RNA sequence: AAGAACCUUACCUGGUCUUGACAUCCACGGAAGUUUUCAGAGAUGAGAAUGUGCCUUCGGGAACCGUGAGACAGGUGCUGCAUGGCUGUCGUCAGCUCGUGUUGUGAAAUGUUGGGUUAAGUCCCGCAACGAGCGCAACCCUUAUCCUUUGUUGCCAGCGGUCCGGCCGGGAACUCAAAGGAGACUGCCAGUGAUAAACUGGAGGAAGGUGGGGAUGACGUCAAGUCAUCAUGGCCCUUACGACCAGGGCUACACACGUGCUACAAUGGCGCAUACAAAGAGAAGCGACCUCGCGAGAGCAAGCGGACCUCAUAAAGUGCGUCGUAGUCCGGAUUGGAGUCUGCAACUCGACUCCAUGAAGUCGGAAUCGCUAGUAAUCGUGGAUCAGAAUGCCACGGUGAAUAC
């Protein structure tokens, strides 16, 4: 806020093998507050991706995420007059969260059979960098690298 | 000092100690006055302008020691001398103390 | 045997009412069980503080009803009548059941 | 507050407790699934018009006892919200203080 | 009209209840109506006798009315006639034999209702509102009180517009709950309209 | 012999008796796998049992009432942590540097008057 | 408006009543009261049988009812621009002021500004200011941990036997339970800061710095809303604008807007088996159990003015099988017959279950609102209003996030 310089909250670790990043991923999968179902879908997609690619649950996610992990984002910071965009480096705590958010947003669409299948296919696609979250990453990088004159 | 100093709260006891220290080092010397003063021996007239400005508003002599940068207008008996050097003030003030105390004869 | 159930509104009155009604029956009618808590009944109410529009402004009141059981075990002669015709310390509804 | 309506309501109460609550068997016991399925129940519902349009408990509006207000009524105290708040803040109702939790 | 009742907010902390009786939800309303009726009749009857508050208890189906006043002689009359007169004209409506009990206070200038009655009675004699308010506050403060605040509102002075004027003397914290604060309002019907007079008397801090 | 912890979390209230023996958990005449071990948050009771192992030290006779699944499970966790008193602060100094001792009341706020669910205003609109 | 079928009702049509429906006085005649018939939309008129005490001033009394005049009653009629009281808003924003002193011819100023800190003219420091009041904070309630009394219609770990229902003996350890206390108060340490206030971090501790939430609403503004809740100044009707009643309307619909619910579906619909709540209501009411129907409900009928009895089966959630992205088993609007429940009466104008129907709707333009924590989001439960009638209001509980550069 304006005066409160408080930091982030300490979320609960994952009930499966200890991991905070996929716990945050599960937390951003949940609608109507149904966490059990979100965990079930996440575990289903993780197993479906690990068995299909050969890697395990924790390693597989990492490869996929870094392919959708953005570099810089554009945001409006007007300085006495014109209102222009300012591409800038985003913090890592927001960078990984935004990568996972784009993953879940791409998975919300592209309905194959179910949510778990959707998300496993999206993770496999980000693994080789030809999905929709990677397309969003490239759209952001195109918004950047073009308006870089403002720095 | 003897009655209520550890009854309500330690924080409030410290509060009252601070209040007493402030009130005493501010208005501790004029505590047992009881009435109006008769003479105001002042060490400066340029720095402590308002002291003389207040003492001259009524019938009280405000003879004081003034340096070159002060106004010897409202003072009754100007005393030319130094105001900052400790030695100078102590000589003048020792004379003052001797003259006032043997005046108690 | 004697089921004494007393209920009132103010606790700092009902408690001493129970104390007197218990010591005026144990000093001569001992083997009593004491002031059982019998949790309170809270009747709440939410009214409008205005006679007109501005519904959003409401007042919230409540009445507490504190209950207590004494639960005397033996129907003694020092008890049965010593409970009766001693109905002072009003403001407390007392009910004795055999 | 329409003393006309208040007198009308007390008249309703009197006439209702006078007729009904004593002769309610004409509609509670006779209108039964029994051998009374014949013209007996027909004559029962016929005489059910013997009593005036009033006398029924549903025409009891239960207005306030101090003012006679139809809305904002509480069956616990018998008063409207305005007067119950006034009395509660003045200290007339026992045990009724401001609730906070 | 944006503040809370100083008595209602302290009904449980400091100030007690006026009616102290227990009844169940079947006869609660009947009991409250009987209390209101006896209260209004007793006030309409003893208006000229200074009663500040009337505590209404009911020990064992027997109503008990403790009348806190300042002039008990005018209340009881010689030989006590008026007390039993009140008992009869009260039990005629209460439904049970009533035990009424007078209680005088030797400091009538510190009661909210008594001060409001004085101000209303002085206003109804064409007295200057400023003079009345100042005299009442000075009397209270010289009789003993840690704080007072009077407020009059209406057509005071016979004006066409209404202006609310309040006068305070001392410390009168309304947000402090442990404080003993007497509050009560009086109406005054003059030849020009209604005038409301409320009083906050900070009798003590605890 | 047998030690006790109370435990309570979000309208729950537990009673955890702890005894040296098997590593089983008997909760309300039901086992841990069939009580809530099939739903998510399956090991919210086993979390404070790896820093100090449970597989072959002791078992727990548990009761719990009030609240929901996760509430009762957190109450069981807190009751276990409070019952670990025959192994007192000597182990709590480590149990506390990871949680498992914060009561964490954070009860549900009361619904406010004029509001909808104690924070959701009733859809303000200008005109 | 915490709940329009009649009632409520203050509106309209129609029929009536008139010192009047509601209140007091005089005089006259009759106990009051009760049953019942005729005409009517009913208000009402005309009647027919009954009943006669409470004390004797006893030319009757203490009530009740029938009638005549006058004082009067009545008005939800107007005036919130005559008012009281109450309420909203700026705004729980941190400000609004006074005494004395001082400056200024004076209106006024200082105090209340200035360096820091805080949620806060909170605090400290400086300073012609020294103090104080209303404000802030604290005092109040609840929750969070623990200690003490009692241990029931509450509980039951350690024991006795079990139709393993704490059902029964047995206990005051444990949960819960109503009281009285402890604690959390910048309490200690390190750094920074003008060695001040204070900030950051740490140890103990359930809780760190106003722990979480609530009530508490400053001088005053809007010449704000209410004389339709209530009281009242004045204007008016007072054979009427007062009063009673049958029906209708407040539910009308070419349209526009606000507030919510239902959804638009696969983290989901449907059928089956399963587990976990809090808070409350109850007697001309809640209403076990048993019988009937697919059903709403009906008949008999225990317990309960209550930690025992009822409301009352908690749902999301978990597993199984189906549905393959289709306007589809999502969706449930509207429609015809029949039925159940309240009520004197359910057409105008109630709710409920079933039979058939299935719409628009495939995530929503400009624009715009709420929320920083158990909050949002989502799911269910209870209560006031009430004969019946909520998707609204109030309250409770389950799962439970993201972000704050
Ligand atoms: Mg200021």
């Amino acid at each position: 806020p304006r005066r409160r310089v408080i930091g982030q909250r300490k979320i609960l670790p994952d009930p499966k093998f200890g991991s905070e990043l996929l716990a945050k991923f599960v937390n951003i999968l949940m609608v109507d507050g149904k966490k059990s179902t979100a965990e079930s879908i996440v575990y289903s997609a993780l197993e479906t991706l690990a068995q299909r690619s050969g890697k395990s649950e924790l390693e597989a996610f990492e490869v996929a995420l870094e392919n959708v992990r953005p570099t810089v984002e554009v945001k409006s910071r007007r300085v006495g007059g014109s209102t222009y965009q300012v591409p800038v480096e985003v913090r890592p705590v927001r960078r990984n969260a935004l990568a996972m958010r784009w993953i879940v947003e791409a998975a919300r669409k592209r309905g194959d059979k179910s949510m778990a299948l959707r998300l496993a296919n999206e993770l496999s696609d980000a693994a080789e960098n030809k999905g929709t979250a990677v397309k969003k990453r490239e759209d952001v990088h195109r918004m950047a690298e073009a308006n870089k004159a403002f720095a | 000092q003897d009655g209520t100093f550890d009854k309500l709260t330690k924080k409030e006891a410290l509060m009252r100690t601070r209040e007493l220290e402030k009130l005493e080092n501010s208005l501790g010397g004029i505590k047992d006055m009881g009435g109006l003063p008769d003479a105001l021996f002042v060490i400066d007239a340029d720095h402590e302008h308002i002291a003389i400005k207040e003492a001259n508003n009524l019938g009280i002599p405000v003879f004081a020691i003034v340096d070159t940068n002060s106004d010897p207008d409202g003072v009754d008996f100007v005393i030319p001398g130094n105001d900052d050097a400790i030695r100078a003030v102590t000589l003048y003030l020792g004379a003052v103390a001797a003259t006032v105390r043997e005046g108690r004869s | 045997r004697i089921r004494i159930r007393l209920k009132a509104f103010d606790h700092r009155l009902i408690d001493q009412a129970t104390a007197e009604i218990v010591e005026t029956a144990k000093r001569t009618g001992a083997q009593v069980r004491g002031p059982i808590p019998l949790p309170t009944r809270k009747e709440r109410f939410t009214v409008l503080i205005s006679p007109h529009v501005n519904k959003d402004a409401r007042d919230q009141y409540e009445i507490r009803t504190h209950l207590r059981l004494v639960d005397i075990v033996e129907p003694t002669e020092k008890t049965v009548d010593a409970l009766m015709r001693l109905d002072l310390a009003a403001g407390v509804d007392v009910q004795i059941s055999l | 507050a329409k003393q006309s309506m208040k007198a009308r309501e007390v008249k309703r109460v009197a006439l209702a407790d006078k007729y009904f609550a004593k002769r309610a068997e004409l509609k509670a016991i006779i209108s039964d699934v029994n051998a009374a399925s014949d013209e007996d129940r027909w004559n029962a519902v016929l005489k059910l018009q013997t009593l005036p349009r009033d006398s029924s408990p549903s025409r009891q509006r239960n207005r306030c006892r101090q003012t006679g207000r139809p809305h904002g009524f509480l069956r616990k105290f018998g008063l409207s919200r305005i007067k119950v708040r006034e009395a509660a803040m003045r200290g007339e109702i026992p045990g009724l203080k401001k609730a906070s939790w | 009209g944006q503040k809370v009742h100083p008595n209602g907010i302290r009904l449980g902390i400091v100030k007690p209840w006026n009616s102290t009786w227990f009844a169940n939800t079947k006869e609660f309303a009947d009991n409250l109506d009987s209390d209101f009726k006896v209260r209004q009749y007793l006030t309409k009857e003893l208006a000229k006798a200074s009663v500040s508050r009337i505590v209404i208890e009911r020990p064992a189906k027997s109503i008990r009315v403790t009348i806190h006043t300042a002039r008990p002689g005018i209340v009881i009359g010689k030989k006590g006639e008026d007390v039993e007169k009140l008992r009869k004209v009260v039990a005629d409506i209460a439904g049970v034999p009533a035990q009424i009990n007078i209680a005088e206070v030797r400091k009538p200038e510190l009661d909210a209702k008594l001060v409001a009655d004085s101000i209303t009675s002085q206003l109804e004699r064409r007295v200057m509102f400023r003079r009345a308010m100042k005299r009442a506050v000075q009397n209270a403060m010289r009789l003993g009180a840690k704080g007072i605040k009077v407020e009059v509102s209406g057509r005071l002075g016979g004006a066409e517009i209404a202006r609310t004027e309040w006068y305070r003397e001392g410390r009168v914290p309304l947000h402090t709950l442990r404080a003993d604060i007497d509050y009560n309002t009086s109406e005054a019907h003059t030849t020009y309209g209604v005038i409301g007079v409320k009083v906050w008397i900070f009798k003590g801090e605890i | 012999n047998q030690y006790y912890g109370t435990g309570r979390r979000k309208s729950s209230a537990a009673r955890v008796f702890i005894k040296p023996g098997n590593g089983k958990i008997v909760i309300n005449q039901r086992s841990l796998e069939q009580y809530f071990g099939r739903e998510t948050a399956r090991m919210v009771v086993r979390q404070p049992l790896e820093l100090v192992d449970m597989v072959e030290k002791l078992d727990l006779y548990i009761t719990v009432k009030g609240g929901g699944i996760s509430g009762q499970a957190g109450a069981i966790r807190h009751g276990i942590t409070r019952a670990l008193m025959e192994y007192d602060e000597s182990l709590r100094s480590e149990l506390r540097k990871a949680g498992f001792v914060t009561r964490d009341a954070r009860q549900v706020e009361r619904k406010k008057v004029g509001l909808r669910k104690a924070r959701r205003r009733p859809q303000f609109s200008k005109r």
